[PDB]
């Protein structure tokens, strides 16, 4: 009655997944990234706005700056494909044979790019300002105002130097384009476009080039900050000029010195060489954080006369105790004010607060004239905790926060704020708070209560609500339009496995007002002057396309004004040869709690017979498997198993993110016990819906979390999971940074029970007696999870005596990147199934 | 933490283009393994006939090769090949165009070349030359 | 027709290795003290550790005088130390001053010391050793008894020599090389790396033995400067910390460190308190008045303290010279170019360096610690002594020869170049003591014994066949005839005595365990060389190894090109005529290592009879490029290091299938260690269709990555065999390894520190780029020797299995 795959030799194997990616379909590799909207002047021509982005129009594999003219008075009948216009003329940016420096690579690495050229890119409107890092140094050009718009690409300009290091995190000065700034061999410095002058403006890093030596920073993001909470700057310009011209940055400055030191091996094998990283594992100490700003002070000429550095009148870590991390960080439009969003280390109370620029004194060591500078603050200045929000799970940082400009109202301060632990779903919210004063004195100093600072809510108004929830995170912004009080987002409310765009009055909350087609998956981003808007969607079934909508009706009612199809930048290609699309379903549990999940139901299907199933799993937070979105080139290697005969399982338990927090919460401690209960129960389902589940063979395989659930899963369910693949899996707890592990499961000094039994490195006599059960991989280079969570593992098992295998990946950190590490990994996955299952 | 993205690699077309020089009787070949492109063709036609160099048309290889692969030029033992190796990349005009020269005395009954992976051993290309062509 | 292997569980696998090992250390070193009358006659110290407390103690036994016939003889295993731990295995080593008796060693924390002559009482119950107490901050390392003074002694704390005295527990920094890891590169008498390792030198201090006239103690040892030795990173034991260690690794084609030998003079009076401490150096640079000088091989003083004498190596290993420095010539390092320049004329006029003994090769040098210079009388002309040379016939052989130590009388003020022949004394006399096609073992701890009252040269060879090592004897001041002392049919690992009566044989045979036996000789005093060893006592006995163990069979064929190879062969348990058995070829192929040789296998290889318990026959066979057999059979390997020795392995292995019956040709493996592993994958890449699979143990994968010490010597360093380090680098062929899977394993330590990890991670990466597969196996807690049970057992248990399943 079962069915048996298919015998391959492994040069056959080689050959199959060499065919199946050469039958991908010729994908684009790249969509177009984010955009900016340029209006023109009606006179100048027929368009009327200039869309900027960055993409590869598969010339070739280098991602790069280009631009397209949206054409006005489109005709309705015939669908108008608009162009690619490159804007460098022949100009390549990535470093020869694609080698970056280490910082910028284990940035590319942070962020998780997989493509080469320019990556980001600075710009700034009015001067029409293109600042950017290409090849190993800084570019710029000029295409947007009084320069006049271009017609034929033209040549970057190399913004010469005579530092030694590279130039990081370029960023335009809002107030005056003619000034940037950047970080260099570890901090801080601002220079001119013009005249080509430079300044250094922080003292912290030695130069002594060793890691060891100079733990101070000034002006950039540590590590756990960069992986665990994904803000990649330190530092922000203040964007107005203050009257000589002055110049604001707030920055910060980290303090390694305490925190613990590991090495890691070196893309260079043969030099047999480490590079150490500062990893603060859970339970250790986190760097020693706080906040400066750096004036500069210029003539009508450009030049920086002045250049000062101040500090809070008071210690950072006396004014804020109970404060780890700082979230994210920057400025209101007026300048008036600098704010941040400090998170305590249990990670359960983020707030918001207000900083006036006047707190900043320049750093006076004689105790004398210190006394003077605390003495000349203004009685109004004082820190403002706008708002703060205290959980009973864990806090998920967002972006989403619009102050609004305040008129001469002294007391109110009004904004909205993505709130998620309020209802256990992230809503929109409006409140208004008065900022109440209390006119400190600064010379003796003050020990902060818990409610020193906070200032009372005088409304709360709820915009969005139900059992759906706002996307706050992974780059998801809103767009605020002041003009005429909306508010244009992303979410859940149709159903959870898609995202769509809305508007809602946030004068009066009204009802919202979904913007694009259903039965697709969503990412767009609107205009500055919100009349147009750029959508790139999927599906299950359908590639993804770009289009760009325009937004017409009334002017008079705002809210309904209808999305018009304007143009297309990118179609379908349905990928037709060998691609059948997965088949989302859902069930409910033994404790009434609805999963979705997707079958790959085998190719050539007969009925009365049983197939080899593979329960794809990753199962950790922060990530859905499941939604209505093109699953084709991301996961293809799953269509590959089918293709074969094999039946792949992917389900979304209890754990995952785009479900809300009472539904996220159930790993909290028990990290590790609970998804696997839901993987096999989500597993007995398909048996009886679906009758080609051959419960007999079943593996598991996963990767980084499902690694670690692939383990977990052969403990516990021995006798449902014949094999078990992990992949660069997290054998133990208490050697994960504190970014992650804190966050769910509350340092092993609390959560001593729970470490034991959710490390699998300490349950190794559990693992199946019989050979050919486990197979492990792991990258060497590996510096997220580092090989020696499998080095301890394969050191646990030789103490039992359990067989195992093993391959390792050399040149691969935690994701695989060349491609023959590509092929090999997928070769020797189908021959362990092919001979163990 | 996010799942780890496996890389997404496509094989390219190429062609291989074959330049000869006759100085009384010995030949010098001149092999270029080149992705088939339009501006590359018309450059190097010029690049070679500024040394009185000349073409001779022969299929390209039919399969998809990737680029960056190694293909170790072989032939019978009657030829001498300065570079033994040739390399599939990318390549800016305005730069420098890499080739693998040969040195024939007499081809008499025409010479094989071909063209070989070196990871696999995989025949992909062959030429049987012969003096018709010259 | 075929057989084929009862297949088992793992379990199944696991539990008869764990029986096997179930079902399984003689003293060490030894010293004889003379006991002046009572019952014995002598009494002997050594190590070792009696089926107890498991730890390697000083344990002395009484040698009973006339004992008598009729009864065989065992001495029983006295203690000293009472209930002392010498843990972290044991008491490791320890130096003995026989006048006043007295034993110094380290004991896993401290030095501790001990005395049981001089005061005209032997010890009767097992004391307490008493402890030196340090001010010093690490441990101190390679202590070392003064043989001029028994209360003064040298030791290294942090790569510094240091003295200290007993008595007074006073000490005393001589050196001042460390800053207090790569900011301080310097080190003071101290062993590198590569001189540990490739050279097999332990130490880097040389105490003067005689004390000159206060009463002044000088001590040679030599500085080393790595400033400029490039640095790599090894993973530290502890695998929690994540973090590595840095070590000073020359890789072939690097730049080894630069060398200077150098006195270190000290003055004391009657109460033992050092006044005077200085240091000194040559009147010239060491590298101008020695150029083409490498490595400082051997070292130390005459027997009258008159001269120092030390070994030198050029870079290519093929110029060993002997030189004799004269302490006259170390003056005080002076700044002043005033005081340099009155102490550069201040010394003698005879004063000078000599090249006694220029040794050049063709192949390259091994390393003999074979040396005894003779005490002369005044005897300013001549000089001589017994030296071991090699490369005079292409073996080992003992030759005493004289030398006269020509003057010219060098003006040391002014700066010198010298010539190719500077201080090359001309020769007088060159005898050879022995001769033949064998060899006078030299190297691992062997040794000469030189009795001068009966001018006599007691020396271990292998005269009878190269499989046993026997104890013979000659005269030096007239070349005889050579006698054997030890009974035939096995191979001995011998220990004279001080007073050249007695002498300890430790040995087995194949079918035989080491059982350690005393012979005291008696013999015509007339004749000293005619003198017959008697048996005397057992001090230990062998198991017999009775209830599973069959001893292996040893065989011996000719090649194609007439060269005599050797191999052994465990035959197949239970065997039937017609049945074709799977194999396994057990190699290591490597220079300086035999293993077919007259000695008890069965505790080193038991997993070799283990695996033919099962069914498995096992051949294994030294082919060209083993020792003991001569220069040029061993020189086969010079800059082909891989090409040649698999093809003796497959032209054995076939003898064998003709010889008996029972070997398949179709199903055999092929697995070694360290040099195994790298010819395991050397030959499943030149003999595919010969060996079935391979299991390579830590290969050598490339040899532009191993260091000069060893590379060098056999592989002429990469600028110049350009062409065997290409063809001999496995991990640059890794095209033509197996496309089938189940055909390879690979087994590393994590923590290795002689070939490193890299090797396997560098072919691993090599691998991935051809498409090739594989398997793995990591050891992450072993070095690379497999010390540990667990993962001992958990490396046959998947040994069995891999063969098991894919042959």
């Amino acid at each position: 009655a079962r069915f048996c795959v298919q015998k391959h030799s492994w040069d056959g194997l080689r050959n199959i997944i060499h065919g199946s990616r050469k039958s991908s379909g010729l994908i684009v590799s790249k969509a177009p990234h984010d955009f900016q909207f340029v209006q023109k002047p009606d006179e100048s021509g027929p368009h009327s706005h200039r869309l900027y982005y960055l993409g590869m129009p598969y010339g070739s594999r280098e991602n790069s700056l280009l631009y397209s003219e949206i054409p006005k008075k489109v005709r309705k009948e015939a669908l108008l494909l608009l162009s690619w216009k490159q804007m460098l003329d022949h100009f390549q940016a990535t470093p020869h044979h694609g080698v970056y420096s280490r910082e910028e690579e284990l940035l590319r690495e942070r962020k998780r790019l997989g493509v080469f050229g320019i990556t980001s890119y600075d710009f700034h409107s009015e001067s029409g300002l293109f600042l950017f890092q290409a090849s190993n140094s800084l570019f710029h050009c000029r295409d947007g105002g009084k320069n006049g718009f271009m017609v034929s690409p033209m040549k970057p300009l190399e913004i010469k130097t005579q530092c030694s290091g590279p130039r990081m995190d370029p960023k335009i000065c809002p107030a005056d384009p003619a000034f940037f700034s950047f970080i260099n061999n570890n901090d801080l410095w601002v220079a001119n476009i013009e005249t080509g002058e430079e300044r250094r403006l922080t003292f912290c890093h030695q130069g002594s080039a060793s890691v060891l030596d100079n733990p101070k920073s000034a002006g950039v993001a540590t590590f756990v900050i960069q992986e665990e909470f994904d803000r990649f700057t330190g530092c922000w310009w203040c964007p107005t000029a203050s009257w000589l011209k002055t110049l604001r940055i707030l920055y910060e400055e980290v303090d390694e010195s305490e925190v613990e030191v590991i090495h890691v091996p070196s893309p260079a094998l043969e030099e047999r060489k480490t590079d150490s990283y500062r990893y603060p594992r859970t339970g250790s100490k986190n760097p020693k954080i706080a906040l400066k700003l750096a004036e500069l002070q210029t003539d009508h000429q450009g030049k920086i006369v002045s250049s000062c550095e101040k500090e809070l009148v008071q210690p950072f870590s006396s004014l804020f105790p109970k404060v780890e991390y700082i979230a994210r960080a920057g400025w209101t439009r007026d300048g008036r004010y600098a704010w941040a969003m400090f998170l305590d280390r249990p990670q359960q109370r983020l707030q918001l607060v207000l900083l006036p620029p006047a707190l900043f004194i320049p750093t006076l060591e004689s105790e004398a004239q210190w006394q003077e500078a605390a003495r000349a603050i203004p009685k109004n200045v004082q820190p403002f905790i706008i708002y703060e929000e205290v959980t009973n799970v864990w806090i998920n940082v967002h972006d989403i926060f619009h102050p609004f400009p305040q008129a001469e109202g002294q007391q109110d301060f009004c904004f909205l704020r993505a709130n998620e632990c309020k209802t256990g779903f992230c809503h929109l919210y409006r409140v208004t708070v008065d900022l109440k004063t209390n006119d400190y004195d600064w010379t003796e100093p003050l020990s902060p209560a818990e409610d020193e600072f906070k200032c009372p809510i005088k409304e709360e108004v709820a915009l969005t609500s139900g059992e759906w929830e706002v996307l706050s995170r992974h780059g998801s912004k809103i767009w605020v339009n002041e003009q005429t009080k909306l508010v244009y987002f992303q979410g859940t409310k149709d159903t959870p496995l898609e995202h769509h765009l809305y508007v809602v009055s946030y004068e009066s909350a009204g009802e919202i007002v979904r913007l694009t087609t259903p039965g697709f998956s969503h990412s767009c981003s609107m205009s500055q002057n919100f009349d147009m808007f750029v959508s790139h969607y999927s599906s299950v079934s359908t590639p993804p396309c770009v289009h760009v909508y325009k937004l017409s009706g009334p002017d008079d009612d705002p809210l309904h004004k209808q999305p018009r199809f304007w143009a297309s930048m990118m179609e379908a290609a349905s990928c037709p040869p060998d691609y059948v699309p997965p088949e989302i379903f859902h069930f409910h549990t033994r404790a009434d709690v609805q999963l979705y999940g997707m079958i790959y139901k085998p190719h050539t299907l007969q009925p009365g017979r049983k197939h080899p199933t593979v329960l794809f799993v990753y199962g950790g937070p922060q990530v859905q498997l499941v939604n209505n979105s093109f699953k084709g080139i991301k996961y293809l290697r799953l269509n590959t198993l089918a293709s074969l005969g094999y039946a792949v399982v992917v389900i979304d338990g209890r754990g995952s993110c785009q479900r809300g927090l009472h539904f996220e919460g159930a790993l909290k401690n028990q990290m590790g016990q609970v998804e696997i209960e839901d993987q096999v129960e989500g597993l007995q389902y398909v048996a009886e819906k679906y009758g080609f589940i051959d419960l007999s063979r079943v593996a598991i395989h996963g990767w980084s979390y499902g690694g670690f659930l692939s383990l977990m899963g052969l403990i516990h369910k021995p006798q449902v999971f014949k094999v078990a693949i992990a992949g660069a899996p997290v054998t133990v707890w208490m050697a994960y940074d504190t970014g992650y592990t804190e966050r769910y499961m509350d340092v092993p000094e609390n959560n001593q029970q729970g470490y034991e039994a959710g490390s699998v490195a300490l349950h190794v006599e559990k693992l199946p007696n019989e050979p050919n059960r486990l197979l492990i991989l792991h990258g060497f280079l590996d510096e997220n999870v580092h090989f020696f969570h499998t080095n301890f593992l394969v050191s646990q098992l030789i103490r039992a005596g359990k067989p195992y295998q093993l391959q390792i990946y050399p040149n691969e950190r935690h994701s695989i990147r060349c491609r023959e590490s590509g092929e090999h990994y997928e070769v020797t996955l189908l021959h362990f199934l092919q001979e163990h299952l | 933490r996010m799942i780890p993205a496996v890389g997404h690699f496509i094989p390219i077309t190429s062609i291989t283009l074959i330049y000869y020089r006759l100085y009384l009787e010995d030949i010098t070949f001149h092999l270029y393994l080149v992705p088939n492109d339009c501006t590359i063709r018309k450059a190097i036609d010029e690049e070679e006939l500024k040394f009185q160099f000349v073409r001779i048309n022969k299929p390209p290889p039919v399969d998809a090769l990737y680029v960056g692969s190694r293909y170790i030029v072989s032939s019978s033992k009657e030829v001498e090949i300065l570079p033994k190796e040739l390399e599939l990349c990318y390549r800016s005009p305005r730069e420098s165009q890499l080739f693998s020269e040969i040195y024939v005395g007499n081809i008499g009954s025409g010479i094989n070349l071909q063209l070989t992976d070196k990871k696999y051993m995989n025949l992909i290309w062959e030429a049987l030359l012969k003096p018709g062509d010259l």
